[PDB]
C-alpha cells in the first residue's frame, strides 16, 4: 500500500520560514 | 502536433516495478505554439589569460588555438572576472593564438578574460507512443531510462 | 496515402483546398498531350509562393512535369515579395492568397510585381471592391490591396501590396437566404499612359445602358499618368452593384485592347452587370467559390446561403466534387418556399476548422 | 462478474455506463480519466487517501 | 510482427541514446572551454555569434 | 606529414567558408 | 465489444503473425463522427488507425 | 459498427476485457508532427526536478 506522505497530508505548500 | 491551450501532465514512469513511493506526476503544462523548428542555444564562454599588459592594452593567450580564430573574433565584446570590459583588437603574428586587447582598466596579470559566446543546440526527434495494451502484463511498459 | 487529380484543372484550389484541408494530394497527367507538356511558368510560380507563404510543405514536380507531390505545411505568412511573370497578371496569384491569408501565423503582407490586368482573371478592382468584401462578411474585418503602379499588358510595370491583417479562427457561420436588396451601383473606370478622354467616353458608354435605372450611377474615374503608371497603355473598367443593406456586392470588369472603342467596352460590361445581378441570388457566380470554400472550413454547424439556377452550371459542379473529395463535405440544395423565383438553399455543414498556426 | 463496460437503464430516459478502472495501471488512469463523465473515487476511510 | 519489428527499431534507438546520455558531452556543451581543450580550428567551421 | 594534415585542415576551413558564401 | 473478422483460412496459411482486421461496437460521444470511411482515430495503447 | 484494417496482432491476442479499449478522433493537426512549444513546470508533489 502507497500512503500519503506529509507534503501531501497537510498541504502546507510553500510558506516562509518561521520562528 | 495539437491545438494551442491543449493542457497536458507528465510522468517518467508508467511501469508499476518502479512506482515505488513517490508521486509519479512529475510535470504539468500548457502547449503554447506548435513549429517545425526551434532555435535553442547554449552559452558557451572561451577562456583566456593575460601575459603581458601596456595599461589598457594587453596580450592575451590561450583564447584561440591559431591566428585562424581571432581574424574571426576581432572586435568582440570581453570582459574579465573583475569585470573590467575590453575588445579583441587584433592578432598577433607569432606565436599563434595569441592576440591584444584593450580594456576599459588596467587589468592585473591574475585575472582571467572571458568571451561570452551562444551555441547553437538541436531537439533530438525521439518519438516512442505507449502502447500497453499490445503487451502481456499491459503494465510494465518500459522505454528510454532516465540518466541516473 | 495521396488524394488523386487528373490534369490542370482547377490546379489553384486543389492546391489551396490541399493547404486548408492538411491532406497530401497528387495531380497527374497534367497537360500529357500537349506539344510543351507539363506545368507552366506561371503555374510553378504559383507553387514558389505557396512554398513562400508556408514551411514544413514538400512539393515535387516531376522530370516531365506532368505529376505533382504536394505535402501541404503549416500556413505562416510573413513579408515577401513575389514577381509575376508576364503569362498572368497579378490577380492570378492574389486571389489563393485571399483563401489563406485569414488563417496564419504572421500576417501576409506580400508585394506582387508585374501586369495588373488581363481578359481572364481577377482584377485589382474586382479583388478589392467584389471579393474582399465577402471576405468581410465572413469575418475578416481588416484586409486591403494597395495599388503602388498599375501595370498594362503587355509591358506591365505594375505593383500592388497585399495587406491581410486580420487574423480569425475560422469563417463566421453564413445565414443567408434571401435576395439581397441593391441600393446603388459604383465603378471606377481607369487608364494609363493615355488621355483622360477615353475614361470620359467609357464613364458615358456605362451610363446609357444604366440610365434607364431606378438608383444612382457613380464611376470613379481614375486617370494614371507618369511614373506610376506603368510601361504600357491600358484601360479598363469594373462596375459594382452594391447593397449596402447586408454588405454584398456584384460586379463586373474587362480590359480594352488596341483599337477598341472605349463607349462599346462601357457598354458591354454595363450589360455583364445586368446579366450577372439576373444570375445571382445572394452573391455573384466569380464570387460563389470563395463563398463556398470558406463555409466548408467554418465551424461544425449549418450554414445557408441562397443560389440561383443560374449558378448551377459546369463551374458549380466540379467545385463541389473536388470539395468532396478533399473535404469529404456533401453541399445539400433544397428548393425555397417561393414561387415567384427558382432559387435553392445551399446547405452546408462546416468541418471545424480551426487556425493553429497562430500563437496565443 | 463484471468486466469491461456494463450499460444500464437508470431513468425513464437515461442510462448509464459502468466502466472499473484497473487500480494498477497509471496508463489506464489516463484515458479513463479522458473519457469518464462521471468519477467514483473509491477512499479507504480506515487506511485514508 | 510489425509490432515486434518497431520494438527492435525502438530498442537500437534506446540503445543509442543511452550511450549518448553516458557519454561526456562534446566541447561545445562543456561551458567554459579553452584553446586546448577543444579541436585547433573548430571555431572556423561552427557557426557562433 | 605534419605539413600535409595543415593543408588539409586549410582545405576544410576554405569548403565550410565558400559553403557559408 | 470486441471483435476479429479475419478469416481463419488466412491466419493458418499466413500464420499468426499476419495482422488483423477487427470489429469495435460501441456508443459514440461527443461531436458527429463523419459518415465516409477514411476517418483517422486513436486508439490508446495501440496507435492511430 | 466499426472495422479497422491493419490492427496488429498482439491487440488480438493481448486482450483483457478489464483494460478498456477507447477510440478518439483525430483532428489535421492531430496528424501532424513536430516541434511543440509549451511552457511547461515540475508538478509541486514530484520529489525531484
Amino acid at each position: 500500500k502507497r500512503a500519503i506522505n506529509y507534503q501531501i497530508l497537510k498541504n502546507k505548500g510553500l510558506t516562509p520560514k518561521r520562528n | 502536433l495539437c491545438s494551442p491551450n491543449t493542457p497536458f501532465c507528465g510522468v517518467q514512469i508508467v511501469a508499476n516495478s518502479d512506482t515505488g513511493n513517490g508521486f509519479r506526476i512529475a510535470a504539468t503544462g500548457i502547449v503554447e505554439e506548435i513549429d517545425v523548428n526551434i532555435e535553442i542555444v547554449k552559452k558557451l564562454k572561451l577562456v583566456g589569460f593575460p601575459y603581458k599588459i601596456f595599461k589598457n592594452t594587453a596580450f592575451i593567450k590561450d583564447m584561440f588555438s591559431s591566428a585562424m580564430e581571432v581574424a574571426r573574433f576581432e572586435g568582440a565584446q570581453i570582459k574579465t572576472v573583475s569585470g573590467i570590459r575590453g575588445e579583441i583588437k587584433r592578432a598577433l603574428s607569432k606565436p599563434e593564438g595569441h592576440y591584444r586587447a584593450a580594456f576599459e582598466d588596467k587589468i592585473l596579470m591574475s585575472d582571467i578574460v572571458i568571451l561570452r559566446s551562444w551555441y547553437p543546440v538541436r531537439v533530438k526527434k525521439f518519438y516512442n507512443p505507449v502502447t500497453s495494451l499490445l503487451l502481456k502484463e499491459k503494465t510494465e511498459w518500459k522505454g528510454l531510462r532516465l540518466t541516473g | 496515402k495521396y488524394t488523386t487529380f487528373q490534369g490542370s484543372q482547377n490546379f489553384r484550389l486543389r492546391i489551396v483546398l490541399a493547404t486548408l484541408s492538411g491532406k497530401p494530394i497528387k495531380i497527374e497527367k497534367i497537360r500529357s498531350g500537349d506539344l510543351n507538356p507539363g506545368l507552366k511558368d506561371y503555374e510553378v510560380s504559383f507553387l514558389r509562393l505557396i512554398e513562400s507563404v508556408t514551411n514544413g510543405s514538400v512539393i515535387e514536380i516531376s522530370y516531365t512535369g506532368t505529376t505533382v507531390i504536394y505535402r501541404p505545411g503549416i500556413i505562416v505568412g510573413g513579408a515577401s515579395t513575389h514577381i509575376c511573370p508576364s503569362s498572368k497578371p497579378v490577380g492570378y496569384f492574389v486571389e489563393p492568397m485571399l483563401y489563406l491569408a485569414p488563417f496564419s501565423k504572421k500576417k501576409f503582407s506580400i508585394l506582387f510585381k508585374g501586369i495588373t490586368a488581363s481578359h481572364n482573371d481577377a482584377g485589382i478592382e474586382a479583388i478589392k471592391w467584389g471579393l474582399m468584401p465577402v471576405m468581410e462578411k465572413f469575418g475578416v474585418r481588416e484586409c486591403a490591396l494597395h495599388t503602388l503602379k498599375r501595370g498594362s499588358p503587355p509591358l506591365g510595370g505594375g505593383e500592388v501590396h497585399l495587406v491581410v491583417d486580420s487574423l480569425i479562427a475560422q469563417p463566421i457561420t453564413m445565414h443567408e437566404i434571401d435576395r439581397p436588396i441593391i441600393s446603388s451601383i459604383t465603378g471606377v473606370a481607369y487608364s494609363t499612359r493615355v488621355s483622360p478622354s477615353l475614361v470620359n467616353r467609357m464613364i458615358d458608354g456605362a451610363k446609357k445602358v444604366l440610365k434607364n435605372l431606378q438608383c444612382e450611377v457613380n464611376i470613379t474615374a481614375d486617370v494614371w499618368r507618369g511614373e506610376n503608371s506603368g510601361k504600357s497603355p491600358g484601360w479598363g473598367i469594373t462596375l459594382v452593384a452594391q447593397s449596402k443593406q447586408k454588405g454584398w456586392s456584384y460586379f463586373a470588369e474587362d480590359i480594352g485592347d488596341a483599337g477598341s472603342i472605349p463607349e462599346e467596352l462601357g457598354e458591354k460590361v454595363a450589360c455583364q452587370l445586368l446579366e450577372e445581378i439576373s444570375k445571382s441570388a445572394a452573391v455573384g457566380r466569380n464570387q460563389l467559390p470563395l463563398a463556398i470554400v470558406y463555409m466548408v472550413i467554418g465551424k461544425e454547424d449549418i450554414g445557408r446561403l441562397r443560389i440561383n439556377k443560374e449558378q448551377i452550371d459546369e463551374r458549380f459542379i466540379i467545385l463541389l466534387r473536388d470539395i468532396k473529395k478533399i473535404f469529404n463535405t456533401e453541399v445539400f440544395l433544397k428548393p425555397v418556399d417561393e414561387a415567384d423565383n427558382e432559387d435553392m438553399i445551399a446547405t452546408i455543414k462546416g468541418i471545424g476548422f480551426t487556425n493553429t498556426s497562430k500563437k496565443i | 462478474d463484471i468486466q469491461g463496460p456494463i450499460t444500464v437503464v437508470s431513468g425513464k430516459h437515461r442510462r448509464l455506463t459502468f466502466l472499473e478502472c484497473p487500480a494498477d495501471d497509471l496508463n489506464a488512469m489516463i484515458d479513463i480519466a479522458k473519457i469518464a463523465d462521471l468519477v467514483l473515487l473509491l477512499i479507504d476511510g480506515n487506511f485514508g487517501f | 510482427s510489425s509490432f515486434e519489428k518497431q520494438q527492435i527499431e525502438i530498442r537500437k534507438q534506446i540503445e543509442q541514446l543511452e550511450n549518448e546520455a553516458v557519454a561526456e558531452k562534446k566541447w561545445s556543451l562543456k561551458g567554459e572551454v579553452k584553446a586546448k581543450d577543444r579541436p585547433e580550428d573548430a571555431l572556423l567551421t561552427e557557426e557562433l555569434e | 606529414t605534419l605539413a600535409n594534415n595543415v593543408e588539409s585542415k586549410l582545405r576544410d576551413d576554405l569548403e565550410r567558408l565558400k559553403k557559408i558564401r | 465489444r470486441f471483435t476479429d473478422l479475419t478469416h481463419p483460412e488466412l491466419i493458418e496459411t499466413q500464420g499468426l503473425q499476419i495482422d488483423r482486421k477487427v470489429a469495435i461496437y460501441g456508443y459514440l460521444h461527443g461531436t458527429p463522427l463523419p459518415s465516409a470511411p477514411g476517418t483517422r482515430v486513436h486508439i490508446a495503447g495501440v496507435g492511430d488507425f | 459498427r466499426i472495422v479497422f484494417e491493419k490492427v496488429p496482432m498482439e491487440f488480438v491476442k493481448n486482450f483483457n476485457p478489464k483494460f478498456p479499449i477507447v477510440m478518439g478522433g483525430l483532428l489535421p493537426t492531430e496528424i501532424k508532427f513536430g516541434i511543440v512549444k509549451a511552457r511547461l513546470r515540475r508538478h509541486r508533489w514530484h520529489k525531484k526536478i
